[PDB]
């Protein structure tokens, strides 16, 4: 079993597919500032 | 284009955590290069050279106008609710040249408004609530402080409000531990979803997991995971080339169980130095050439900052981001 467990930090990007920009970058370092 | 967008994206994310190493991070890059092309209208000789190449276009290959139509065309391909706008907000008396705001119109989609700077606090709040407006009232201060003495502001905003292809069930979130290292946590709401099928590749050279999840419509997430004590390592490994190399190892894979916290944050920044890192130097200074604005040299940025916030919830997430480019006399 293939377990995915973002209990540490991670990271998120929103790539468009319409132009391969990046429209929205983040790095969870700590969920409750 | 793409190529440039994808370097100045992990260029600016490098500044940043460079900047304050132990902070969350979210923003847009889309926002802050809209703001800076949107800029360059208006400038020449190095100060032009100098945004442009640091947004990493290839001026040997591309012209400025191939740069402006794709930041038109960009705009177009946003306004799942998707949007993003761009206004100018100008001192009544200043004289600015027809091409400049018949190029930001057709190109940027930016009105010019007569603003009264000397009226601060009305100024500020009229700028603030364009951006609270288009931001659908998740972004209300962007400007924190404006001096008497602005001349013109240039703003971008961006929102978007998408659902999860497979949402959450909130029956399923609990609190749970969020290692913030090896030995210290916080608990937090943490999501789950169970037996689904999405992109997945585990990166064993890089020491990270990297997952895809969808929003409905046409839109999705890349997540990157690295093992513990390894983000920094993973950090330095950002580049259109490794970001190419895990989307082309993505396959589908059955996971048992997902878990996803809930949670919410924002970041306001001054991007003067993280710019300036960046190459873009003389558009600060008091050689500034920005005369494709007014017809003299008589304009110089005084400071670029950047908000954004992030929402992650059991049905879907909101993201929202702005830009303003504070401009005064020379
Ligand atoms: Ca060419
Ligand atoms: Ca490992
Ligand atoms: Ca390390
Ligand atoms: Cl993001
Ligand atoms: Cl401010
Ligand atoms: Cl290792």
């Amino acid at each position: 079993r293939t377990i995915v467990r973002f209990n540490r930090p991670f990271l998120m990007i929103i790539v468009d597919h319409f132009t391969w920009s990046i429209f929205f970058m983040s790095k969870v370092t700590n969920p409750k500032q | 284009l793409a190529s440039a967008n994808v370097d100045f994206a992990f260029s600016l994310y490098k500044q940043l955590v460079l900047k304050a190493p132990d902070k969350n991070v979210i923003f847009s890059p889309v926002s802050i290069s809209t703001a800076l092309a949107f800029l360059s209208l208006g400038a020449h000789n190095t100060t032009l050279t100098e945004i442009l190449k640091g947004l990493k276009f290839n001026l040997t290959e591309t012209s400025e106008a191939e740069i402006h139509q794709s930041f038109q065309h960009l705009l177009r391909t946003l306004n799942l609710q998707l949007s993003m706008g761009n206004a100018m907000f100008v001192k009544e008396q200043l004289s600015l040249l027809d091409r400049f705001t018949e190029d930001a119109k057709r190109l940027y989609g930016s009105e010019a408004f007569a603003t009264d700077f000397q009226d601060s606090a009305a100024a500020k709040k009229l700028i603030n609530d364009y951006v609270k407006n288009g931001t659908r009232g998740k972004i209300t201060d962007l400007i924190k402080d404006l001096d008497s003495q602005t001349m013109m502001v240039l703003v971008n905003y961006i929102f978007f409000k998408a659902k999860w292809e497979m949402p959450f069930d909130p029956q399923d979130t609990h609190q749970s531990r969020f290692y913030l290292s090896k030995k210290k946590w916080v608990m937090v709401p943490m999501m789950s979803l169970h037996h689904l099928t999405i992109p997945y590749f585990r990166d064993e050279e890089l020491s990270c997991t990297v997952v895809q999840l969808n929003y409905t419509g046409n839109a999705s997430v890349f997540f990157i995971l690295p093992d513990q004590d390894k983000m920094e390592e993973v950090e330095a490994m950002l580049s259109r080339e490794t970001l190419a190399r895990w989307g082309d190892s993505l396959e589908f894979r059955e996971i048992g169980e997902l878990y996803l916290p809930k949670f919410s944050i924002s970041r306001d920044y001054n991007l003067n130095d993280i710019l300036l890192q960046l190459g873009i130097e003389e558009a600060f200074t008091s050689k500034a050439d920005l005369s494709g604005i007014t017809g003299a040299r008589n304009l110089a940025v005084s400071q670029v900052v950047h908000k954004a916030v992030l929402d992650v919830f059991e049905e879907g997430t909101e993201r929202s981001a702005a830009t303003a480019v504070k401009i005064t006399l020379l």
